[PDB]
């Protein structure tokens, strides 16, 4: 679900997601074209991506389980939905911590006129 | 929360 995304961004980060995630760039919270800003834009393109390879999936509200073996992100088995969720949500996360370090406060609330264009997943 | 495309 989108509650327990934020939960992983924020333990893998120490951003909230919301703001530092939710209005970001392109493809950040609200994300559907233009070419994004940057690697963490692009961790959110390749997550809405995954979620769009789910149609028949719910990510925002299905609940999946995972747990943490020392340091790494395991999901464990829900529904097949769940478990694809939540592998799209660890690599966002894990994409977010890799992405740090050029983790820009200027792409937060990002206007979307400046985001032009489709960009094939 | 987030909620995109």
């Amino acid at each position: 679900s989108l509650l327990e995304f934020g939960k992983m961004i924020l333990e893998e980060t120490g951003k909230l997601a919301i703001p530092s995630y939710s209005s970001y760039g392109c493809y950040c919270g609200w994300g559907g074209k233009g070419t994004p800003k940057d690697a963490t834009d692009r961790c959110c393109f390749v997550h809405d991506c995954c979620y769009g390879n789910l149609p028949d999936c719910n990510p925002k509200s299905d609940r999946y389980k995972y747990k943490r073996v020392n340091g790494a992100i395991v999901c464990e088995k829900g529904t097949s939905c769940e478990n694809r969720i939540c592998e799209c949500d660890k690599a966002a996360a894990i994409c977010f911590r890799q992405n740090l370090n050029t983790y820009s406060k200027k792409y937060m609330l990002y206007p979307d006129f400046l985001c032009k264009g489709e960009l094939k997943c | 929360v987030a909620f995109r495309s």
